[PDB]
């Protein structure tokens, strides 16, 4: 009558780029 | 036979260049402590005499004391070690003039051989960090839980790295499989100041949590191609060689 | 006292990590968790951990 | 040779300065017990005579005694320790004047190195105080029990500080996370009264506990970038090295 | 300190392998699985599985 | 009889080469003692004077020290180990010149043989790489969940083949019978990278697994005549033979 409760699902909408900025670290 | 060169402090400290092809001359007067330095980490199995009741001898590790006890002692000494085997000729000094009071050896072999293998980390190191002929793709979403989000995520073909702001809290991360299965995925740290999480890793998917918060992260360009891994290092460039031989 | 306060973590200084594996206490077994932050010294001027 | 220099205040006490390439002139006359210290912490492992029935040897730590105790002696000495070897040239004064009653070594390398190490530590203090490279953030404001509430508050980008007055029992700090979760972080007591409470994050909010009256703490520039740590360290002035090396 | 952290794995180096024998747990048995992603040391740079 | 060669810098170290028809000559002036080294890993049995007075010999490890103590020292040495025995005439030398100090063997028989075993592994190494005769089936087959699926798969008559991109995870693969069980198989990984897994058996059917996702290969050109193994072994140009007789 209960099961394990599953962890937070993170929604699917506000979809953005993680990449604002060429990260420093490629030499860029 | 290799005179050990006089100390420019005083001649009776002589340095000696080792060789194991040559026999070192050792000069000994009437009643001197004659004080043999090994280097260190010398093993020391046993010696022999020309004449076990000549020189008198006392060792405790690396180091060897010889004294000769009885008059007009011209003999020779074979110590043996793990690694090497020193000779010497004994002649015994007539007039208690020209004494040597210790004798010290350069070894040019050792220093050849660890000059050598320095070059060898030299050379492995510049290719680890040279990283040249590598590419990048930085096509990445995000999904979920923003307050986690990492400031920056790329991947080099063969890793993926992820990084945060000095006051981003360090999440864990999760390999997403097709189905949406969680497993886990080996996570090395590398950065300057620890801001850089670099997973095991290339895959179309992945998921990000912290407490009671998620984030997902979408590879737009999963390349299922990527280049085969030719050498078993993260660097081409990093040859590895089985040594265990047997 | 202490011998040195810039090198040292001292009884409870609580440290915060991030719980990698999932827990179930059916079976014994080992677990593997992260550290968020960096650490302090007790007399916080060095990172150690 | 290395003859030791006299003593201002007598002749017979003389000071000798050590040196890895040279021997130590030591003349004994009959019937005195010539004193040596070794430096503080050195371990014996060997000595050696050339007679041993020449003098006598006493060692007790870093302490060395000798006498002559036969007619005629003139040999040398060699006392070997864990950090270097030492050497004498041992020859009695057949007058019986000007004898050796003890003799002090100094030693660069060592002298040296301690002063090297406390230049070090000085530049370290020195680095950790004047705590140029700061930018400081104010916009904090409050909500709740006035009573507990810090006098002052802010934080540098790496650490945030509370201040409370002389007064007020110091409450605990509490980290709150985006969902409303208090937890755990460390934190430092300083200040010139021990009226600083200094929490090791920076974060938009902050709770403050004391019995049961408890106040909230707001950042309102929150900046997550901040500084990335370079250096390990407290501060952007002192380095942080992996002496372990091996 | 570790040794030589470029040929070295510790604890918590979270494997993963596919199982190949259907495990059933009346008797007593052994199990098989074959590694599915190539296994890096704690520096990340070399190989080792 | 062989006479050593004495070393370019001194002529008391001299290098002969090991021969089991002639025995070497020891030329032994009185006051010295000969340090003799015997090949690496070798195990000395025992050993024989002409005068075990004449001589003393003590022996720790692969290391033999002789010293004659009576006049008209004229004897034999004839030491035996496990791989060889070694052969020695020493001579009494009433000039007291021209000292042995050590003597060196360079073996011809260890390398001799070693580089015909080495040559013998390279010979059966080039037969399995070089791999002729071999025909190829292409005619291959799926169905199912794609995403695990294999970039390449083949067989060579004997064995299947299954080639994965190098980013994608490794599957386990089973066998399938005409009537829909499953069945283990052994399976060996090669190519240069990994990414080449081979199943022993050439079959029309087959079902690759992993998590809850399943691809069953399927194989649209089963010839069920196959090409005899003959030989023993995966090679058609290697045998296999029973060397334990019996």
């Amino acid at each position: 009558c209960a099961s394990a409760p599953k962890p937070k699902q993170p929604s699917d909408f506000n979809r953005e780029p993680v990449n604002k900025t060429v990260p420093v670290e490629i030499q860029r | 036979l290799d005179v050990p060169s006089s100390s420019r402090y005083d001649h009776r400290i002589r340095y000696v260049t080792y060789n194991p092809a040559d026999v070192v001359q050792v000069d000994t007067v009437l009643g001197v402590a004659t004080h043999i330095m090994l280097e260190e980490g010398e093993q020391y199995l046993t010696h022999a005499f020309g004449d076990s009741e000549a020189y008198a001898f006392a060792r405790k590790g690396r180091h060897i004391f010889i004294k000769p006890q009885a008059e007009l002692a011209n003999t020779n000494l074979i110590v043996v070690t793990d690694r090497r085997s020193y000779k010497f000729r004994l002649q015994m000094r007539n007039d208690r003039n020209g004494a040597m009071y210790e004798l010290a050896f350069r070894y040019p072999d050792t220093q050849a051989r660890q000059t050598r293998e320095a070059n060898a980390r030299a050379a492995v190191e510049a290719a680890f960090e040279q990283r040249v002929g590598a590419y990048y793709n930085l096509k990445y979403m995000m999904s979920g839980d923003k307050d986690i989000a990492p400031v920056n995520a790329w991947d080099d073909g063969r890793f993926t790295y992820f990084k945060f702001s000095a006051n981003a809290d360090l999440p864990s991360i999760y390999f997403v499989d097709a189905e949406g299965n969680e497993s886990l995925v080996p996570r090395t740290t590398v950065g300057s100041s620890n801001n850089i999480i670099a997973v095991h890793k290339v895959n179309p998917k992945w998921m990000i949590r912290l407490g009671n918060r998620a984030l997902a992260i979408f590879n737009e360009a999963y390349d299922p191609n990527g280049v085969p891994n030719d050498t078993g290092t993260a660097s081409p460039a990093v040859r590895r060689v089985n040594k265990g031989g047997n | 006292r202490l011998g040195n306060r810039d090198m040292l973590i001292t009884q409870g200084t609580q440290l915060d990590c991030v719980l990698e594996t999932r827990l179930v206490t059916t079976q014994p077994g080992m677990t593997t968790c992260h550290l968020t932050r960096d650490v302090y010294s007790t007399s916080g001027r060095v990172v150690l951990l």
